[PDB]
């Protein structure tokens, strides 16, 4: 139930170098 | 992974290496979905036309890895297998339909900074994210190019590789290949026109295609790397097992045999 | 599964730590 949250990224409040690309794809097209 | 890059450490903590004991080799990728369960493609474990039928004792799962070849003492965990569960309608005879397998670890692994499970999608999440144009991420230690093309030596990566790819409309997937594409597969990759590149390749198969939910900030495994016609060719796309379609089978197995 | 060089992988002990 704690799945999908990466200790080194989401739990600390840090983004990886390319996840932004994914979110842009959900919104821009 | 072709045209990918080095993963940041801990970037994909559900990534699992399916490791052959004798002879020592990377067989496939895989994903950690709970403390006792690992998800992969069936063709990694079973494909009789190449006399392939791995038993539990033939393999090890290695979790928390970053390096391909090294023993990473302060990070990785090695587990043995208790039981392989293959989808009973897995169609190796024709098109690798329902290419999905589960592996029960003999002992539960403790989670860590480097070891942490991916979520499996629900109906809402699947409806929301599995759309043409939307990108997921694929990771693995498979080859950097098709074998026997370009330069041999630089074929295997030093460290885990990651690439992001867009889901492709069903008509284009279908029109891209002669193989019978079913609703248990979807496909991903850039189009020749789109001037970006990338693909899963030999050794990455069985590993996860993941998407990050903007509703709750979680990574969900939407697909399992299944098959392709070569790696990273124009007009070709990678095909992925549609994890949500088969989620009922995954939960049926885990509820029955998860202690 | 079609991916390796010779003497490639570091040996893996039996550790639980």
């Amino acid at each position: 139930a704690d799945c999908g949250l990466r200790p080194l990224f989401e739990k600390k409040s840090l983004e990886d170098k390319t996840e932004r690309e994914l979110l842009e794809s959900y919104i821009d097209g | 992974i072709v045209e990918g890059s080095d993963a940041e450490i801990g970037m994909s903590p559900w990534q699992v290496m399916l490791f052959r004991k004798s002879p020592q080799e990377l067989l496939c990728g895989a994903s950690l979905i709970s403390d006792r369960w690992v998800l992969t493609a069936a063709h990694c474990l079973l494909y009789p036309p190449w006399d392939k039928n791995f038993t539990e004792n033939d393999l090890l799962v290695r979790i928390g890895k970053h390096s391909r070849t090294r023993y990473e003492r302060n990070i990785e965990k090695i587990s043995m297998l208790e039981k392989i569960y293959i989808h009973p309608r897995y169609n190796w005879r024709e098109n690798l339909d329902r290419d999905i397998a589960l592996m029960k670890l003999k002992k539960p692994v403790a989670f860590s900074d480097y070891i942490h499970p991916v979520c499996l999608p629900d109906r809402e999440t699947a409806a929301s994210l599995l759309q043409a144009g939307y990108k997921g991420r694929v990771t693995g230690w498979g080859n950097l190019k098709e074998t026997w093309t370009a330069n041999v030596g630089k074929g295997q990566p030093s460290v885990l590789q990651v690439v992001n790819l867009p889901i492709v409309e069903r008509p284009v997937c279908k029109d891209s290949t002669r193989i019978r594409i079913t609703d248990n597969m979807f496909c991903a990759g850039y189009k020749p026109d789109e001037g970006k590149r990338g693909d899963a390749c030999e050794g990455d198969s069985g590993g996860p295609f993941v998407m990050k939910s903007p509703f709750n900030n979680r990574w969900y495994q939407m697909g399992i790397v299944s098959w392709g016609e070569g790696c990273d060719r124009d007009g070709k796309y990678g095909f992925y097992t549609h994890v949500f379609r088969l989620k009922k089978w995954i939960q049926k197995v885990i509820d029955q045999f998860g202690e | 599964h079609k991916t390796a060089p010779p003497f490639d992988f570091e040996a893996i002990p039996e550790e639980y730590l």
